[PDB]
């Protein structure tokens, strides 16, 4: 987990961000609908599950698509993969937006090769600095059809959540982990994707993409779920499944 | 507030 087979190149070769070298992000998916709208991204947990923003509001009737999707030689190797179930985390604020993370489980496992595997998931107790440089990536927008432009990364770093609250406040919960505020931005299109950090070499899910500026600003840090507080809920919902 | 600074929708589920 959490180490592509394709080395992602991360000076870059979401707004002000770059392309990805096609197929070093593997676990990043897009969520579709049938009529093949991207609306959300989202994680490859293992070869069964994908992790996302409960706020995507994923049901049975979408696909996760797996793969080199729209990235640098596009509508390239990929898998359409439908889902067999929906697992919202009952703790979802619908309000705050607190809490923020589903778990889809496939009907079909997704075939992993160079260009399609799994993220890590960090371990509750783990510790993500404030100042860490982490990356997130997605085909959201980027300004606020959008076929997505082609898959971006940005390289940003994580806030500690005192430093998050002189730009948002009460609106920052224990379960949220901001980063940015640096010239990047994570944007609409990119909510359910993924903010990885390495640990030891591993690129690590340390968040999933929330929300932020409506501006999607890139001198105001975007929120994202904060996986370390939610990963017991996942160990939980995969072993009982 | 008094220019651009007062963004309504400020925020937004991404």
């Amino acid at each position: 987990c959490g180490v592509p087979a394709i080395q992602p190149v991360l000076s870059g070769l979401i707004v002000n961000g770059e392309e990805a070298v096609p197929g070093s992000w593997p676990w990043q998916v897009s969520l579709q609908d049938k009529t093949g709208f991207h609306f959300c991204g989202g994680s490859l947990i293992n070869e069964n599950w994908v992790v996302t923003a409960a706020h995507c509001g994923v049901t049975t009737s979408d696909v996760v698509v797996a793969g080199e999707f729209d990235q640098g030689s596009s509508s390239e190797k990929i898998q359409k993969l439908k889902i067999a179930k929906v697992f919202k985390n009952s703790k979802y604020n619908s309000l705050t937006i607190n809490n923020d993370i589903t778990l889809l489980k496939l009907s079909t496992a997704a075939s992993f090769s160079q260009t399609v595997s799994a993220v890590c998931l960090p371990s509750a107790s783990d510790d993500f600095a404030a100042g860490t440089t982490c990356v997130t990536t997605g085909w959201g927008l980027t300004r606020y059809a959008n076929t997505p432009d082609r898959l971006q990364q940005a390289s940003l770093p994580l806030l500690s959540n005192t430093n998050c609250k002189k730009y948002w406040g009460t609106k920052i919960k224990d379960a949220m982990i901001c980063a940015g505020a640096s010239g990047v931005s994570s944007c609409m299109g990119d909510s359910g994707g993924p903010l990885v950090c390495k640990k030891n070499g591993a690129w690590t899910l340390v968040g999933i993409v929330s929300w932020g500026s409506s501006t999607c600003s890139t001198s105001t840090p975007g929120v994202y779920a904060r996986v370390t507080a939610l990963v017991n809920w996942v160990q939980q919902t995969l072993a009982a499944n | 507030i008094v220019n651009g600074e007062e963004a309504v929708p400020g925020s937004w589920p991404w």
